């Protein structure tokens, strides 16, 4: 009989549609059917009923039906003892929260955050992870700042990789939508970049990026030179995704320095050859990100754009279409701090012989914006035609 | 552990198991058989699929449902895009899933539906050939559907199925049918896959070890083994026992599983694949001899590699030469080039042909001559120059609802000397060519499938001897084509069942250091078993515990007392120590000791010894050591 | 347990590499190789140290070949059929494909101025190939795993495990990519010892573009003046990258000088094994294959004395024993032509003397040559520099380091840097002498899941501060050879023995006139103030409890002003049942 009810529940939740009055009655029937369930029955029936109620509240649009369903969740989960149902209820509250994010009164947000916090101690490493997820979305500003930052920061030293990663992710989520993360958190993020699991190193690198960007002038030696060096050292990571992410992040910390930024292309304390190492990467998605980040770093700084010319000219003769296009567009965008030159024009103009019509258009656009050498451009452009060249001829004449 | 069943199609599994706080998906596959309910999708085509008669189901009609269903002189078909079927999305949320394990490329084609726009954040694990050939298959489905597309404008039949006639009135779900994923969805989905190899032993988040173990079925096909130091779960999907070009079955490492999940059998089990290959070659030679052509609808990288070789051998031994073959598929050059890269994944006969620098597959030779040609499509440039007849064409989709193959059915259809042969059991052939029924072409249907008919599967299971055997319900169901193992228990899952498998963890592997191991003091308590008491400080740090040596002031000194003392031990050994004035109240079930040095009483029960009255501290210690010297301790 | 390593080659030297690794009752031979600089008895490793005068099949459990270079695989048929070995030999599939070719060519050039073709064939019949990251289970309690190393096609670093001891052997590896052949990759497996090569331990090489620009500029400047360039390489290996980049440069600048490769199924092996190359070849091999050149031509002998300008890739590297040495003899007494040394010259060879600055080359039968040609050493050998060694150390995180394939002073410099940066012990044994490394014991236990769950429930009551400690405790039971950490109740139930408890209460008399409930509350306050580290619960029966202790009152104190208090504790907590009573005796 229990199996038949489980089968009916699976069929109903498969065929149900929460989008398409009677919500009070069906919610109360789900509550009553949850109540009768004995201890040491099938927990999957209770999980099915909770996720039914959760979807039904995810599509509510009444501003009081939402609060009634949230009250049902609070009442049922405050007396729940099985950890599987508790973790699923946390995930259900999480799905309700991100689906609305605007419709819950602040008292209900505080109550849900407190209810999620109460499961952090007795959790089973799945309940704890889902509880930190719910804390991440439901904690507001000025109460995440005073209590939840420290409470989650304790769980960076958790015994489980999922719990550590979720603690760092929840700290990041609190930092995003307003919260004063203290600078003393920085030491806790750096030590989290030595974790054996990529899912923790990823969030730790995010947190180092965030902490170095908003406290740029803190000491211990300037806290964004340290963050720049730390993200530079993450270009040698054992995982491809963290390496791609570090290459993308390296260009976003604009307010770093001169003496530290100029180390990246000045090869031989962790930044001393980082962009050269990233440009000579075997993986395409790392080379592209390194080119884009170097373009961003050189867009504002003139001297770096001068010294970052030979490397990005090198990236022209790369036997991948996307890296070539990225280098060409980056040279198009940078082309205000640079003076072209005959030796550079040699390698640069050797790439005017491509079969696909993406490279020639973009490289025409590059030569139009860029500044004896005038002959060789005309010498090479005349061969390729024998629309794009004429427009490139119009702009080069005007300058 | 649970087992969530998410797939009602026996050929295309999708299961979820929960082993240790982790949800693992096994083989997210695509049900392609629902495309046969729709009409064919030709490239550029005449008024044959236009001006088809409407279907009115003899009862109350609607102004809207008319035009959605049209008949093809015996049968009813939906005028819409194919709309594939997929695993159920609400038994679990696809973001709870932490790891997806893929066995074949064929059991792979529903991955962009799961990984891309859901909340999924985990890893995907497969071998290198499964990822590459699954990339070919996904790119080719997207290509075929996007070459000459239609519009999804046929919803109203779905709400009403009892009206409609026999074949599509049993549509399984039909409201969760999805049309197709896109190319950038393919790119994003396959970017989450990480290459593994045979017998790699990769650690999954500290919870267990995953290992693919080479089911000898496809290029890179594998069976999966999840292991801890005390459990072993084995998943068996592809599994061919016959000898053919992939690396043969490794049943050594499936040997002592606690749970054995079995999924994929022949789907044509009364059939010998070798004699069906022979009938294929006989039929194609006979239609070549009669100045006809042959069309073999096929997958781009499956048994076509064997079809080429066996076809050339039998045709040239039949006195036929200069017979052209064309491979027409938008991934055919990629497939033919990539197939000769995989010498390490092949059987011995083909693998040995690369130590001497030769091509392991013969069809590369056929490309250095002009016996085998390949084109992206029938409209591709250069095809019209090299096309000759009679010929054998290996072309697009076996379903005949999209791809190059549809075109051929229009062109070769009305000549009786031409012939189709269907070699895929996943597509009933009389269902497949149902909208082509004024044909007059031969359409022979010789089914090749080398994957474990029931008589081999019974032998495999009773050779493996698992503790538990978890199978679909249709397997244990009657020519005695059913799995019976009377000496073991069989658990049985239908389409939408959560089944609660019986595997209970009782032990866990931890470590101790040398000093605390030295501190151990064994004491013989029974025949071949000794006891000791352990205390230390724990450092888990992932799941790998380690017991270092040391409210820790008294806790690391505790022993335990066994061997309840007898009557003639305490007073006999307490009389002569210096206190020989023992008063013994020997009550009918207990003993009581009164003593004169201070007010104290020692009460003896057959399972408990205790004191009541105390005094100055030295009074306790004589009782202490006098009791302890002749009572057993750890 | 100890890990003992004796190098029969590549100890404070380069070439003739061979190591003997013993741990856990096993013996493993790493990289049976040969010496180019010598051709006497010390050309091959001295297998007498294992067992003199006989087949070694009972004293070696497996042989492991990293890559196909002859300083690492050259003595393989000699070991397999001269002295004798009828066991398993493990290597990667490209190494099994390519080592016979190099061995046959070296046998051709060696017999003229030794093993045979048949014994090459028979040695290759003992080889069991292995794939990437496959845990090849050699005879029980011995595990082998291959990792990508770079530096030639099919090269590997090997991970060897015997009974909780693991060793990583790099062979030859490059931590930076090149045109083909991506970088070396290892995971954080934390081996007890990492054996690493140190050919370039004191250098940090410039970059891809500086080296490529220097090579291309020198070649172009020399050849545009009518001069000729000689490049001594091996038939397969590092020559393919130089061919790729020279063909790329001469497609770009559209030059028309001739370039020859003096050898012809070599590139079909690179075609068969595309899964061992880098990403940009696996991406483009279907349409634009990089292993046929249409600028490299086959070479003929009569072209040596031509008057034009050419670049010649010659068949033996290092200019030691073949056609490269002949062309070097022919072109040496001329200016405005050069030889480019692209690799490492093992000392005792001609190229080592040339790079050492010698201007006089003395050959056999009194032939003296003045090298008026330009001599340009460049580094295209694809070895790991100092930065690559430090990055491998950081990536895999070993407990010890060992250096083999290099020169002694560079090893000493890198050892000083290793100690300064990682605080690790780095060894460097010489040829013939053994190094021994110690490792803890770490015996494992099969604990009970319920015990661990109870301990984790107790600990998970406060946030996870790493400064506090956990206090697991249980019964350690072992029956056959299996140790088990169980609870008291479970172990006693299983064995069948029951448990005796000795239960100690005592009466303490103190002076009060009020109710005994006030006395109990006063006792609770005093115990909480003086201990402040134990859980004290006042059960509503007027009974105090501390975790095993209950405190009661007898007879309801018939006589006023007198209080009789029962202090009741077990043996198991005897200290906290005794000392605190003394506190009573220090206050009453
Ligand atoms: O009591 P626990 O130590 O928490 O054991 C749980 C519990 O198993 P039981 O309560 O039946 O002993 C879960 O079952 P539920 O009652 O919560 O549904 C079960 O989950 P499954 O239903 O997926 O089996 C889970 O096992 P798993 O490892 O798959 O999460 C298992 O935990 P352990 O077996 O690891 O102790
Ligand atoms: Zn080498
Ligand atoms: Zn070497």
């Amino acid at each position: 009989n229990s199996r038949e009810l489980l089968e009916l529940l699976v069929k109903i939740t498969d065929e149900i549609s929460y989008e398409d009055g009677e919500l009070k009655e069906v919610a109360s029937k789900i509550f009553q059917l949850y109540q009768l369930q004995e201890r040491d029955s099938d927990t999957s029936i209770r999980v099915k009923l909770l996720e039914l109620l959760s979807g039904l509240g995810c599509e509510c649009a009444t501003e009081q039906a939402l609060t009634m369903i949230i009250d049902y969740f609070i009442f049922l989960l405050r007396k729940e003892v099985s950890q599987k149902v508790l973790a699923q209820g946390m995930m259900c509250l999480f799905r309700i929260g991100e689906r609305r994010k605007h419709m819950l009164p602040i008292s209900y947000k505080t109550q849900v955050a407190h209810l999620a916090k109460e499961q952090l101690r007795s959790g089973s490493a799945h309940t704890q992870k889902n509880a930190m997820l719910v804390i991440g979305r439901f904690a507001t500003k000025m109460e995440g700042e005073r209590h939840y930052v420290w409470k989650l920061a304790f769980y960076i030293d958790s015994q489980d990789s999922s719990v550590r990663a979720q603690a760092l992710h929840a700290l990041l989520t609190l930092g995003e939508r307003g919260s004063q993360l203290p600078a003393v958190l920085y030491k806790r993020a750096v030590e989290a970049m030595k974790d054996d699991y990529e899912c923790v190193r990823k969030e730790a690198l995010q947190l180092v990026f965030m902490l170095g960007n908003r406290h740029p002038d803190y000491i211990l030696l300037r806290m964004i030179d340290a963050a720049f060096s730390k993200v530079c050292e993450a270009l040698c990571d054992l995982s491809l995704q963290i390496r791609v992410l570090a290459a993308e992040l390296l260009g976003g910390m604009t307010a770093v320095s001169r003496e530290f930024l100029h180390q990246t292309l000045d090869k031989k304390s962790g930044a001393c050859g980082a962009l050269i190492h990233g440009l000579e990467d075997e993986f395409l998605e790392v080379r592209t990100a390194a080119v884009a980040s170097m373009c961003k770093l050189a867009l504002s700084r003139p001297d770096f754009a001068v010294t970052s010319l030979d490397f990005l000219v090198d990236m022209f003769n790369d036997e991948i279409e996307d890296v070539r296009l990225k280098a060409i567009y980056s040279l198009t965008a940078i082309a205000k701090h640079i003076v072209l030159r005959e030796d550079q024009l040699e390698i640069m103009l050797g790439s005017l012989e491509d079969y696909s019509v993406d490279v020639r258009e973009g490289l025409h656009l590059m030569l139009g914006a860029c500044r004896t050498c005038l002959l060789m451009v005309v010498q090479k452009l005349l061969d390729v035609l024998a629309n794009s060249t004429y427009a490139c001829m119009r702009k080069i004449g005007q300058k | 552990m649970r087992l969530y069943c998410l797939s009602g199609d026996l050929a295309k599994p999708c299961y979820i198991i929960t082993f240790k706080g982790l949800r693992i998906m096994l083989d997210c596959g695509l049900t392609e058989q629902t495309v046969l309910n729709f009409l064919p999708l030709p490239f550029v085509q005449s008024l044959k699929w236009s001006n088809l008669p409407n279907f009115v189901p003899s009862r109350d009609h609607d102004p809207q449902m008319d035009g959605e269903l049209k008949d093809c002189c015996g049968r009813v078909f939906v005028d819409s895009t194919p709309e594939f079927n997929l695993p159920m999305d609400k038994m679990l949320d696809f973001s709870e899933v932490d790891v997806i394990l893929i066995s074949n490329y064929l059991n792979m084609l529903a991955l962009p539906y799961i990984t891309e726009n859901t909340g999924f954040k985990g890893k995907v694990y497969a071998t290198e050939p499964t990822l590459q050939i699954g990339r070919f298959f996904l790119e080719e489905l997207v290509d075929y559907i996007e070459v000459s597309p239609k519009a999804c404008t046929a919803r109203l039949w779905k709400e009403k199925l009892h009206l409609l006639p026999s074949p599509l009135s049993e549509a399984f779900r039909a409201k969760k049918w999805r049309t197709i994923f896109s190319l950038k969805d393919v790119q994003g989905s396959l970017s989450k896959v990480t290459i593994m190899g045979y017998d790699e032993k990769l650690d999954i988040l500290g919870a267990f070890i995953a290992t693919p173990v080479s089911s000898g079925y496809c290029l890179g096909s594998s069976n999966w083994v999840l292991s801890t130091a005390h459990e072993k779960i084995c998943y068996v999907s592809g599994s061919s026992t016959l000898t053919t070009h992939p690396r043969p079955i490794n049943q050594s490492a499936l040997k002592h599983a606690d749970v054995l999940i079995m999924t994929g059998l022949t789907q044509a089990p009364t059939v010998n694949p070798d004699t069906k290959l022979g009938e294929l070659c006989m039929n194609v030679a006979l239609t070549i001899r009669n100045n006809g052509s042959a069309l073999i609808p096929c997958y781009p990288s499956g048994v076509v590699y064997d079809l080429f070789e066996c076809l050339t051998q039998n045709l040239e031994n039949a006195g036929l030469n200069n017979v052209p073959m064309f491979f027409i598929s938008p991934v055919a050059d990629s497939s033919l080039a990539y197939s000769n890269i995989l010498a390490e994944w092949l059987s011995s006969a083909k693998q040995n042909k690369v130590y001497l620098p030769d091509d392991p597959f013969p069809h590369a030779f056929y490309l250095r001559n002009n016996k085998l040609k390949h084109y992206n499509h029938v409209f591709s440039e250069g095809f019209s120059k090299d096309f000759r007849q009679p010929c054998v064409v290996f072309c697009g989709h076996p379903s005949l609802r999209f791809g190059d193959a549809v075109h051929f059915i229009e062109m070769w259809g009305n000549n009786p000397n031409n012939s189709i042969i269907f070699t895929e059991p996943d597509f009933p052939y009389l269902q497949v060519l149902a909208p082509f029924q004024p044909l007059a072409m031969k359409a022979f249907y010789c089914p090749i499938d080398t994957s474990l008919n029931y008589q081999q599967a019974n032998k495999l299971i009773k050779e493996l001897k698992p503790n538990v055997l978890v199978i679909p319900e249709a397997y244990t169901k009657p020519p005695n084509l059913f799995i019976e193992q009377p000496d073991k228990k069989i658990i049985t899952f239908k389409c939408g069942e959560i089944i609660r498998l019986p595997l209970k963890r009782k032990l866990d592997r931890i470590y101790i250091t040398s000093e605390l191991a030295q501190k151990i003091s064994p004491k013989e308590v029974a025949a071949g078993v000794t006891f000791s008491t352990l205390t230390g400080v724990l450092q888990v740090k992932d799941k790998v515990h380690c017991i270092q040596p040391c409210k820790e002031d008294v806790l690391k000194n505790v022993k335990y007392e066994y061997g309840s003392i007898d009557v003639d031990a305490v007073m006999k050994k307490l009389a002569q120590d210096g206190f020989s004035n023992i008063k013994l109240d020997r009550t009918g079930g207990a003993l009581t000791l009164n003593l004169v040095n201070e007010d104290t009483v020692i009460k003896f029960e057959d399972n408990e010894t205790h004191i009541i009255c105390g005094g100055k501290p030295t009074t306790r210690l004589k009782l202490r050591d006098t009791i302890m010297k002749c009572l057993q301790s750890f | 347990p100890d890990i003992k390593i004796t190098p029969l080659g590549a100890g404070q030297d380069v070439g003739r590499s061979c190591l003997l690794l013993s741990m856990g009752g096993k013996n493993i031979m790493l990289d049976c190789g040969m010496h180019m600089g010598y051709n006497d008895e010390r050309r091959f490793p001295d297998f007498s140290y294992i067992v003199p005068e006989g087949p070694i099949t009972s004293h070696i459990d497996c042989v492991i070949i990293s890559h196909f270079h002859l300083d690492h695989c050259g003595a393989l048929p000699y070991m397999s059929e001269i002295v004798g070995y009828t066991g398993p030999i493990y290597m990667t599939h490209p190494t099994k494909a390519i080592a016979p070719i190099l061995l046959e060519d070296m046998r051709k050039v060696a017999v003229e101025r030794f093993f045979t073709t048949q014994m090459i064939k028979d040695c290759m019949k003992k080889v069991i190939p292995v794939t990437l990251h496959q845990s090849m289970m050699v005879d029980t309690d011995l595990e082998i795993k291959a990792y990508y190393a770079g530096h030639v096609l099919g090269a590997a670093m090997f991970w060897i495990k015997v009974g909780s001891q693991s060793v990583v052997y790099t062979g030859d590896y490059n931590m930076t990519p090149d045109r083909h052949l991506g970088a070396a990759w290892i995971d954080k497996c934390r081996p007890d010892l990492l054996i690493s090569e140190s050919t370039y331990a004191t250098t940090i090489r410039d970059s891809k573009r500086c080296r490529e620009r220097d090579f291309l500029k020198k070649v172009h400047e020399c050849v545009a003046k009518g001069g000729k360039v000689l490049i001594p390489v091996f038939a397969l290996g590092r020559a393919q990258e130089l061919c790729i980049l020279l063909e790329t440069y001469w497609e770009r600048m559209n030059l028309k000088y001739p370039i020859y490769f003096a050898l012809e199924k070599a590139n079909t092996y690179y075609k068969m094994f595309i899964t061992w190359t880098n990403q940009k070849i696996r991406k483009t091999f279907v349409h634009r294959n990089m292993f046929d050149f249409k600028h490299i031509k086959p070479f003929d002998k009569a072209y040596i004395d031509n008057p034009g300008a050419m670049v010649v890739f010659a068949t033996p590297g290092m200019l030691h024993a073949g056609l490269s040495l002949q062309i070097f003899k022919k072109w040496a007494p001329n200016e405005n032509n050069m030889v480019i040394m692209p690799g490492y010259c093992v000392q005792g060879t001609v190229g080592n003397k040339i790079l050492g600055g010698a201007k006089k080359v003395e050959f056999e039968n009194r032939q003296v040559v003045e090298v008026k040609m330009a001599v340009e050493y460049m580094s295209f050998s694809a070895h790991a520099d100092a930065k690559g060694i430090m990055q491998l150390i950081q990536n895999c995180e070993p407990k010890n380091v060992m250096l083999v394939h290099g020169e002694a002073g560079k090893m000493k410099f890198l050892r000083s840097k290793i100690k300064d940066e990682f605080n690790l012990e780095t060894y460097m044994p010489a040829n013939g002498e053994t190094c021994v490394i110690s490792t803890p014991v770490k015996i494992p236990v099969d604990a009970s899941v319920s015990l661990l769950k109870a301990e984790a429930r107790s600990y998970n009551a406060q946030p996870p501060d790493p400064k506090r400690r956990r206090l697991i405790h249980g019964v350690l039971v072992m029956k056959d050879n299996r140790i088990m950490l169980q609870n008291l109740t479970d172990a006693l139930k299983e064995i069948g023995i029951n448990r005796h408890v000795m239960r100690f209460t005592s009466k303490v008399k103190m002076d009060d006139s009020g109710p005994v409930i006030r006395t109990s509350e006063r006792l609770k306050t005093l115990l909480e103030e003086k201990l402040a580290g134990w859980t004290v619960t006042m059960q509503e029966n007027g009974s105090i409890a501390i975790e095993s202790v209950e405190v009661k009152v007898e007879e309801d104190e018939k006589d006023p002003k007198q209080k009789n208090i029962l202090i009741s504790w077990t043996n198991q907590d005897e200290d906290i049942g005794a000392y605190i009573l003394n506190v009573l005796q220090n206050m009453c």
